[PDB]
């Protein structure tokens, strides 16, 4: 018997099979319908069909389309019986109780699972490089939160969330590559845009002087070729981009940028796990991919905490689907067997047993 | 000249890490060396206590007893008496009507 | 005259390691580590305080 | 060059004939994916066998082709026997005779199975089948006595006359190496240290074949485990934690001998040797006490040739003469017997020729192999 | 002026650096000493070596011949005047490039050199930096992913199946016809007709059922002869091969089924650019239709909406060459040659660090 | 507190346990007109000189005596009477030998306990370990040592009189054959001396050949006592090199790697994977850069294709035999190992045996 993982991004799904390194298949989370696709497929189609959104900030918000969501996720991308095989899922950070209620609801009595669990994705992030206790920032698609976590359990007085992530990021670059005279409104032109940011995009280690290399010269311009042929050039948008991490105020946002958060989080929680949560960052989601973060990281998380702290800021390569990975382990793991949730177990306690089964 | 001399020294000298494997620049404090150095003193003491002995080492086939020589002539002696012993080998038959092969049907496929 | 353009922009294998598209390691290596991270946190969630 | 194989329910032992040990040895498994990966194509590399299976553990399924010395599933087994030849001794099995070891009571269907398929899937020149026990018994230069032959799956007891195993008298138990291993998990377990994890199964095996031994006296040793901690032991594990072991090291192969122990209604190993020894005619009854030859893993325990000796003289009449032959290279001596045997020239007509198998089939076996 | 040359299995291609086609293409082979056409000239009278197998040089001196034949007699130029571009095989092992590298310098004396990969070389003649090549040659056949002029070692897949192989089956279905082509001259003969009337179907199946329904597809071929022989079948049947392997007796996958197992090696990421850019190159891919079949499989194989393209220029039997012709004729790829004076510096070593 | 003495073939290496290095390493060598050690290699040119200990084993006593007498008194200034002594000995040393190795050591200094340890064997020690197979290369003497739970198993070892000496006689042959000449005791010392600083072992022997003789990058410089300057290019790697291909000075024995493998396989086949793993170099002529990857390579080329192969080299590896004692005589546990004088006064040379093992 072989565990799947579904890992449920405002943005992307990731799933696959326990104990696979990476996930089978990563999705858009859009589900269409005619003015059923989902994913890819809805995308092709989104010109013919309106779409919606299933997953709003990491938590979901229309269930009918997240019932499509998982089925086309079982059926047409994974190719297996949900019947068939134990399902850990993932969930948001301060996830209602209700929300969690539905989703094991759902998952028993719609996909007749013999087993689910269901876990926070900052603890899935943690548990990937075989760590307990640390401050994971997790930040996607849709939403950024710092959750500190002390033996695998979440902190819920010092989690700290932050509603600016890379669909923020994608548009503020299509704003700044407007005013520089590109324009960038359609909807396509916002996928050339968001391709653009991947590809091309990095944090300033100082961002200040980082402005003046790129007003002192052309060194830090790069070349990108459009669809069309037409060859553009990319100076400090490069940079400016996901500075608006570290300064929301660049989209008229009063939030703190992330390193602040960082800390603040880092403060809710208590002294004495204080220094076990500086020496263990690890970032998680594709928002974190950018290269140079995790110095800058370093760099801004010494500068507010006292100067003899250790700060080791923990960023994989293949961080962008850590949460996944975490959970491949999780569930891969033997001791994990008994901590599933059973469907006799539901079947007995309700969607209630996931309370006390999953934390 | 002498700066000729100096110029072809200059240009010889090793990388740091080179200096650090001949041991010239140690990797670690003299603090850290003490930790290591009981470490390696503890994991002996308790080994060591564990020994096992050389006649406990020679029943499990590690400690061979018999001289490369000896062990030969044991061999080859091995080898003839199971030679021997194998050509007076009797038949299936000769032992069904000695009464040691209880059953018929039992070795009549020879 | 595109070429050149796009050999201008290229990225330092390492800048292409960081991205997750050059391994760093060997598959018997990212299995050996797999292996260990899992028995780390075997042993880690088995003294999980309450 | 003659090859040997001696197919274990636990470890494959491979070589070639002549030589002192085996040159391979490496776990029975095979493994095959839990899923259909991201893979398409013919010539895909679908199976894994042995200590490479092991190491991918994870990844895939594991399925063991022989169960209690039995082979039971044929393509994994053909999937061995190619690891064998190709990867584990690189030879091709078209040049080479090849000596295969099978079970006691291996029934006549099964190893006509296993010559058809040596034959047509591997095109040997010859080869032949010989039951482990007797290969043991002729690695001590005997062709009589009686053989306990205890590895990881199963448990024999063979009677022997002349070269001839007694099938009336044989004794099978299906306790072995791999019950001791899970028990010795178990009387840990109670002790407080979680072994549940296969790493830590290996690392209980590792404990039972490095610290375990039999006593000589059970109930006095553990008087003795009781009174002071002269037995106990203390084992280091790869995490650098360390760990102390009492009378788990006696009470684990003490099973052998009680396997009420782990809730099985079986005589022991010594009642067995006894009854088996009872089934065979009185005249060869001397024979059969006076050589006891112990072969396998399960046997490598310190101490339990000189128990087995006291047990044996306990059931057996007062005056007979009992002697318990227990050398050191005991656990591989089956393949030991075999790499003598094969080397012999004297077996050089006894070979299954492929020709011979042309003419006769499958059914050639049975009267050249005895 | 530099140089740019092509280390082929079959056929080493030689030119000048910003040429449009190679100004010498020979067969690599040596007799024992001659090379190339003259030395299968007097082919009867000698035995004859292949120095490179499957992409990889594996005899030393015979190079060195070639090598010298090429500098000396088919480009007429003094090696010691010009900085050379070789190319080698994917995954080309660490040893082999660094005993290039020594041969170029401390044998030819050159002023400058630098190695390249044939794939990669490949990607940049159609002006990409990204994509997957499909290289297909005489001796070997490679699918090479590669991301921005990095080629992807981890997923590269290599098929000992290529033209000569082919050559060799459309000879074995010859026999079935009844017409018997034994000898090396017949052997040539039966490459030009394959390289003249053969194709790939792009429904097996039907092309098959369109075979044994008319002689609409047979096709005539006049020999040297004079002789007129028919070829029916054949003409797909043999590059059929590429697709199903298990035609000659090879377990290995087709070439569709190894490029779409080479992208899934790689980066979820970086999928969608390496679909949406398949350049085939050498001589193996010249086949009319091999384009289109290739088209429809992927896209068989692939997800349902991904934007699958196959690009497949009618130079590609030279492309390897003309990308080096373009690389080494870039004013920005002039740092990047290994100078005689760096490799003095450093030696052999250079080469690794330097070209990538 | 006690005392540690590594007799090399060589260089003597003496001093107090729980050091972490030798207090004292100096030549072993006696000259007659007595001097040992530098005072002999000073006084070198008005007598002549000779060797006591010659691959590995003790060959003159007298010389030895005074060879012990030297590194006591006059090297550590201590009372022999005060101080328990742990001596090294080489790989199966003759019985006879360490018998009176003891009875020198209590008649003749009057030590209130002594012990004798397998050079090898300390070796593994200093590591932390008690199983594993020692290379051990010195002046006078190679062996490979596999050692199970603290025993040598001396079926198994195998022993090469092929060592840093002869290296350096090597380069002295090669050195001249370029054109320096190098013959006298005094330019021998020199050629030491490059072979200490300059040398390596090359990875890819042929690779580093034909890079040699392609470029100058290879090339290095040393400058004599007189000023004058030499070039050395490839007998920075063809004088180690001799280890793997000992042809090279005219043995037919199998090279260090070879004779690795050889000494592993002579072992029973459940140990030799715990042997694998634990590859442990120690000596003087095992310090050449390179080596241990070199050794790597070619452990890797001759055992099986899933064996695990590890090789233990640390910095400090040329005085690990030492340390390894060190460490030892410095446990508590250890305490009750030694031989005391009066147990040697009820059994004679006979208890080292019985004692050591
Ligand atoms: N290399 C890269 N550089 C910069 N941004 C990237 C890179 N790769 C992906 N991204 C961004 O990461 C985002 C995807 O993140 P992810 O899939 O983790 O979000 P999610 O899990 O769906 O959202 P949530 O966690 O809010 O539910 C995309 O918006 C994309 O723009
Ligand atoms: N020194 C030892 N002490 C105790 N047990 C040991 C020792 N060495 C090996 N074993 C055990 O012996 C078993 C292997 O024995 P062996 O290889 O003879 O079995 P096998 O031939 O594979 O099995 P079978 O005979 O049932 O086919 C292993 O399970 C191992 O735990
Ligand atoms: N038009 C064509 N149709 C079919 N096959 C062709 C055509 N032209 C050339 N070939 C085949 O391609 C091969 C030569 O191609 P190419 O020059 O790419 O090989 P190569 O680069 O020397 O080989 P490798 O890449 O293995 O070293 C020959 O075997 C020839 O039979
Ligand atoms: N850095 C170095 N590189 C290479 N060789 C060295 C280095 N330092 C010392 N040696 C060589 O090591 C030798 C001394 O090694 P060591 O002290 O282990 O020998 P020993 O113990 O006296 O002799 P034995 O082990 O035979 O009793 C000298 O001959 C010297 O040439
Ligand atoms: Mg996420
Ligand atoms: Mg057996
Ligand atoms: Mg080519
Ligand atoms: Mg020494």
């Amino acid at each position: 018997t072989t565990a799947l993982v579904c890992d449920n991004g405002s943005g992307l799904v990731k799933a696959g099979f326990a104990g696979d390194d990476a996930p089978r298949a990563v999705f858009p989370s859009i589900v269409g319908r005619p003015r059923s696709y989902v994913g890819d497929e809805a995308q092709s189609k989104r010109g013919i069909l309106t779409l919606k959104y299933p997953i709003e900030h990491g938590i979901i918000t229309n269930w009918d389309d997240m019932e499509k969501i998982w089925h086309h996720t079982f059926y047409n991308e994974l190719r297996v019986a949900p019947e068939e095989h134990p399902t850990l899922l993932t969930e948001a950070p301060l996830n209602p109780k209700a929300n969690r209620e539905k989703m094991t609801q759902i998952m028993f009595e719609t996909f007749n699972v013999p087993a689910m669990y269901v876990a926070i994705q900052a603890v899935l992030s943690l548990y990937a490089s075989g760590r307990t206790t640390g401050i994971v920032l997790d930040s996607g698609d849709g939403v950024t939160h710092n959750v500190p976590i002390y033996e695998g359990y979440a902190l819920p007085h010092a989690i700290m969330r932050l509603d600016l992530a890379g669909r923020d990021l994608t548009d503020y670059l299509m704003k700044i590559l407007t005013e520089r005279g590109y324009s960038f409104v359609t909807t396509a032109e916002r996928e050339i845009v968001r391709d653009i940011k991947e590809k091309l995009c990095y944090v300033a280690l100082d961002f200040e002087n980082e402005m003046a290399t790129a007003a002192s010269s052309s060194s830090l311009e790069k070349s990108y070729e459009l669809p069309d042929g037409q060859v553009i050039t990319i100076g400090n948008e490069r940079f400016r981009c996901p500075e608006t991490l570290f300064q929301p105020s660049f989209i008229g946002m009063e939030s703190a940028g992330i390193h602040e958060t960082t800390y603040n989080s880092i403060m809710k929680c208590d002294i004495d796990i204080r220094k076990d949560l500086y020496a263990n960052n690890v970032m998680s989601g594709g928002t974190t991919m950018y290269p140079g973060i995790a110095d800058r990281m370093q760099k801004e998380i010494t500068a507010l905490a006292p100067s003899t702290m250790k700060i080791k800021i923990i960023a994989p390569p293949e961080r962008k689907y850590s949460v996944w990975i975490g959970g491949s382990i999780l569930a891969s793991l033997s001791t994990f067997q008994q901590m599933w949730i059973t469907k006799q177990e539901y079947d007995e306690a309700g969607p209630s047993i996931v309370h006390r089964k999953c934390f | 000249c002498r700066k000729d001399s100096l110029a072809i020294k200059l240009s010889n000298r090793p990388s740091k890490r080179e200096l650090e494997e001949k041991n010239i620049l140690p990797r670690q404090t003299d603090e850290e060396r003490l930790e290591l150095r009981q470490q390696i003193g503890t994991k002996l003491t308790r080994r060591l206590s564990q020994r096992p002995t050389a006649e406990e080492l020679e029943q499990r086939n590690i400690l061979k007893p018999r001289n490369e020589q000896e062990e030969q002539e044991e061999k080859r002696e091995i080898k003839r008496r199971l030679t021997r012993k194998l050509s007076q080998r009797p038949t299936v038959e000769e032992l069904r009507e000695r009464k040691i092969l209880i059953r018929f049907s039992d070795y009549v496929e020879v």
